[PDB]
């Protein structure tokens, strides 16, 4: 779609400019139609393709997405696993993704998923790291921050909320769904009144939008009716539903939440949707025909977007999961997202592949052992690691106490009982906890409290001394989040440059003889590379590559690794 | 080419261009320059004779053959020149050793020799040759 | 006052002009056909655009309309046609000025003054030079460079008498 | 006759009888054979068009199906079957269609759909509120996309709603796991489809057809203009006067579409 | 001949092509030089 045409659209982006965060929410509330947030750029491929999708594949349909989602509520396109992965595996800069997309899709709000304690990081950070990250993310184009917490501990959500409010952007306060409100015997704790009392709380904390995060796709169709009906009379906040289709019940849940008055839902493009992804927006659009509320979208554009991602998804087939059918066992174990697969590719690497059965079974039990907890990253990693360990050592609800003194529990568990991931809803069994800590003290306050503020001065002078000189705010905050992984990006970038410009089949597979490949640099100016031949190896094992780059004959030397 | 009096304007030729049947084939524009006209001619012929273009036929020899011609060196020539000078077309290909020898080595290297078994190539005593 | 320059051409004259342009500190655009994806002249400018997947080998450099978008797309403000596609063409020239793009050739009235045969004949007689009917002929031509200010020198002659029919 | 008799004898109890153009006169012969064999005769209506949308057809209306159902009740089928061979039955439509027929005819209603749009389950949800007696499902690992909607899924989907699926889920998860492995032996034969697809509503190709019809479009020279084949398949439907598409009628339209591009 | 002589480096030979022809890359007296060899069987 032409940039001229895109320059003329007004959507939720320029709404935020004119009326501010409280004005956007107000305006969500008055819409009859269900508004949609597309998740193709984050959660769709985070679930289906190990977060591997590359900027280049997104940049390519950005102008079509700007047109197609013009009436969307937001594009969820940053956060989750995408920061780390981009730097680490794709060896590309997730800030360049943010800013290049920002320019191409000027019209629709940008959403990211922001974990309360540590943003997008992997450990715990002092408060001035959270603030720095949100300052810079907002500057770079993020408009809606979906602040969530692994354990639904509200105290841990405040710092991020403050940041977003200061940035003048939209904070969504997230509740994560577990248990089953349809079933009194599932749980005492995770009852309908518990969600109400916690909605009512996030609202007193100033969040503009309320999000129900159903991360293990556990929210049954009727429960979605009940839950959203109660929340809508319990609070003034627009409600924004997020779920996964892993049970195969994603659409029905979305339908029911719609009958019950939900404001925004998260869907994906068809080709990128379903099973562990979100339910398909293309399907829902048709599913609502002849019911009271309509999905606000362009299906013709969506069918066209889906065709694009059909082909691109092909580029990523080495990263597909085994999962090829819905799974209703999730209702028993509650394994959020990918985990079920991330955790069998791991039970095999330990000669347990043959009894992932008993592992599925221990996961559930462990959950009640740790006193019934919300299982998103990283609490799902705590529960998983404990299940592996406990199957492998032939362990018991009782053996874990009796024999705990000599036991040696996986780090991620000691760290949960130490308070380092926050406080569960139901506390810690004190005896379970003693036997795992083996003496060390638990935290009282939220983890971040205990942390020396970071000194960005020292970081800047360390990067400038390492790199040539001139270093930016994004660089500095990136390094604080991912020290090792950031340094590995610079080294890679010195050796090889800006690789996010290659297309994906070239980035993963290289080229073949006779192949010619164009790399777009600017508008109208591309690197034309064609491979004449590959030689045999010299004495010190170097093969010589014979290119014709931009017509010019050219010769490169690569050490063969065998 | 290059050097005294030579000017070259790139056309289609380089490295390993394919030239197509779609456009006027022009590989290089070659101009030469001296104070004498003869001197510019003998400059042209130097330069023409330097060029190597391989993989396609070219018009170099014809061009050499107009340059060398007394009746073009004389200056007194009319647009009837080429038509009333038939011997411009008298073109011997010389025994381009170099090319031929690469064809032979290539051929044997790939398809071996008749009566001769494919082994690791000798010249395998560093005892050179009394003289 | 020319910030960037598109050549409606290929090959030697394209390269030639690209170089002139580089010398005057001017950003340059090249156009190509599908058959010229790897022609030298695509490489020797700063900017390169396809005249369009659907346009054949001959058409690419002869589509008045299509060339001119490439232009407007690249914020271009001058076109040099070189020689031998749209360099003599009356319509292409007219189009250029219309789109705001400067045609590097003579004025609009010159092209059809000289482009037709029968009309050239009239023009010359209006400034009287010779014409009517050719033994041992010699082909002689005179280079002229005039500005847009009625200052018009000549750069002496050449001698193109060495030819085969065309 | 010889086939129904032998079939009955050998253990088949329920015959679902359908015609590829919904031509009742062509079903009477198999029905008589089934009646004579003391077995259950299921009278199939194939769904096309789109009864929510008056623009779609003056012909395939709620009234066409009601009329067609009573005619089947008169020939003496014991069950009424709705074959949604392409999954064209949108959720609200199933609710409305099962409604009418439950008050039109005293026949139990048996519903068969395919999950190719992604809405299969939603359809069954809706039909169940409308009074429907039997639905077609498959085990989770054998379901989805061009197959039936998942029995396991539907089971938990209906928690808190008035009716429920009569099945054993824990047994189903077991069935599911077994087939999940077996499916593996058959990978060389796996559909190319991996997504739901709502263009189904415009071109109406049944079952797997639109990937066969895409093989075929490539094995010729039309892979790039497959968008033109989908379009012709549609137009060729109206050319032929707007027809039901199941084997072999759907091949006819596919064959014609190939031919015309 | 007397003080004229050919210096040839064979740098690489390429995998063949449909037409059945290998490409030999050489250096000859200071020149890049490419050659097409037909491959019989
Ligand atoms: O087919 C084998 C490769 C060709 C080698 C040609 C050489 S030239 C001298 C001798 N005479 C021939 O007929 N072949 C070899
Ligand atoms: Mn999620
Ligand atoms: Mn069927």
């Amino acid at each position: 779609v032409s940039s001229s045409k895109i320059a003329s659209f007004s959507g939720t982006k320029q709404l935020l400019d004119e009326v501010g965060p409280k004005g956007v929410a107000e305006w969500v509330k008055k819409q009859d139609d269900v508004l949609l947030t597309d998740t193709t750029f984050r959660d769709a491929h985070q679930s289906l393709l190990a977060t591997r999708v590359r900027t280049k594949d997104m940049i390519n349909i950005a102008s079509k997405t700007a047109d197609v989602f013009k009436d969307g509520f937001s594009l969820e396109m940053w956060g989750g696993a995408t920061f780390d992965v981009a730097y680490n595996f794709l060896k590309e800069n997730p800030w360049e993704r943010l800013e290049r997309l920002r320019k191409a899709i000027p019209n629709v709000l940008f959403q990211m998923l922001l974990r309360a304690s540590n943003a997008v990081g992997y450990k715990n950070y002092p408060d001035n790291v959270i603030h720095k990250f949100v300052q810079e993310s907002a500057k770079a184009g993020i408009d809606v921050f979906r602040i969530f917490d692994s354990l639904n501990w509200v105290d841990q959500m405040k710092v991020a909320n403050e940041a977003v409010q200061e940035a003048g952007k939209i904070s969504e306060g997230t509740i994560c769904y577990t248990g089953d409100i349809l079933n009194p015997e599932r749980s005492n704790i995770y009852t309908l009144e518990y969600y109400v009392k916690l909605a009512k709380e996030l609202e007193r904390e100033g969040f503009h939008i309320l999000a129900i995060k159903d991360m293990a796709g556990l929210l049954k169709p009727k429960a979605a009716y009940e839950l959203i009906g109660e929340l809508k009379s319990a609070v003034d906040l627009p409600i924004h539903l997020h779920t996964h289709d892993t049970s195969g019940n994603g659409l029905l849940t979305y339908k029911q939440a719609i009958d019950a008055g939900v404001d925004i839902i998260d869907t994906a493009v068809a080709s990128m949707s379903g099973l562990t992804s979100q339910p398909s927006a293309n399907s829902l659009y048709y599913a609502l025909n002849g019911f009271p509320r309509h999905l606000r979208t362009d299906i013709e554009g969506m069918e066209s977007l889906s065709h694009y991602w059909s082909t691109v998804r092909t580029y990523y087939s080495d990263f597909e999961s085994d999962i090829k059918s819905p799974n209703t066992e999730i209702y028993q174990h509650e394994m959020p997202g990918g985990q079920y697969s991330n955790l069998s590719q791991q039970a095999k690497s330990l000669g347990l592949g043959e009894r992932f059965d008993e592992v599925k079974d221990m996961y559930r039990r462990v959950n009640f052992l740790f006193g019934d907890i919300v299982k998103v990253t990283p609490s799902s990693k705590v529960v998983g690691d404990m299940a592996l360990y406990m199957v492998q050592n032939d362990l018991d609800e009782q053996s874990v106490i009796t024999d705990g003194y000599k036991l040696d529990f996986p780090e991620s568990v000691v760290s949960f009982f130490k308070g380092e991931i926050g406080q569960p809803v139901n506390g810690f069994n004190k005896d379970l906890q003693a036997v795992i800590l083996k003496g060390q003290e638990a935290l009282t306050a939220r983890p971040g409290e205990y942390l020396e503020p970071v000194d960005f001065e020292k970081v800047r002078e360390l990067l400038e001394e390492e790199q040539q000189g001139p270093v930016t705010e994004q660089d500095i905050i990136s390094y604080v989040l991912y020290p090792k992984v950031y340094e590995q990006y610079i080294q890679t970038r010195n050796q090889y440059g800006n690789l996010s410009l290659l297309d994906t089949p070239t980035f993963f597979f290289g080229m073949r003889n006779g192949e010619t490949v164009e790399i777009e640099i600017d508008k109208g100016k591309r690197l034309i590379i064609k491979l004449e031949t590959i030689s045999e190896p010299d004495e010190n094992g170097n093969r010589t590559i014979y290119y014709a780059m931009n017509g010019q004959a050219r010769r490169i030397y690569i050490k063969d690794e065998n | 080419s290059g050097g005294a009096g030579v000017r070259l304007d790139a056309g289609d030729g380089f490295q390993g261009a394919e030239i197509s049947p779609y456009y006027d084939s022009l590989l290089v524009k070659l101009s030469t320059h001296a104070i004498s006209f003869k001197q510019a001619e003998e400059k042209m012929v130097r330069s023409l004779r330097e060029m190597r273009i391989r993989g396609v036929k070219t018009n170099i020899p014809f061009l050499i053959n107009v340059m060398k011609n007394k009746k073009f060196t004389s200056g007194d020539y009319t647009t009837k020149f080429i038509e009333e000078t038939p011997e411009l077309f008298d073109i011997q290909p010389s025994l381009d050793r170099g090319t031929k020898t690469l064809e032979y080595i290539g051929n044997v290297t790939i398809n071996g020799f008749p009566n001769v078994e494919k082994r690791p190539k000798p010249d395998y005593e560093l005892a050179s040759i009394p003289t | 006052q020319i910030k960037k320059l598109l050549v409606a051409n290929r090959g030697e004259i394209a390269i030639r002009i690209f170089r002139a342009a580089a010398e005057l500190d001017i950003s340059t655009v090249a156009i190509y056909s599908n058959e010229d994806k790897s022609s030298l002249h695509r490489y020797k400018a700063d900017e390169s655009y396809l005249v369009g997947s659907d346009l054949g080998p001959a058409e690419s450099y002869l589509n008045i309309e299509r060339i001119i978008d490439v232009a407007k797309q690249a914020n271009v403000d001058a076109i040099h046609p070189g020689y031998g596609f749209l360099s003599e063409n009356e319509q292409f020239a007219r189009r250029c000025a219309e789109e705001g793009i400067k045609f590097i050739g003579p004025h609009l009235e010159h092209l059809d003054m000289f482009g037709d045969k029968v009309k050239a004949r009239t023009t010359a007689i209006k400034a009287d030079l010779p014409v009517i009917p050719i033994d041992n002929p010699k082909h002689i031509e005179v280079q002229v460079i005039g500005d847009e200010h009625g200052n018009i020198v000549h750069l002496f002659e050449r001698d193109c008498s060495v030819q085969r029919r065309h």
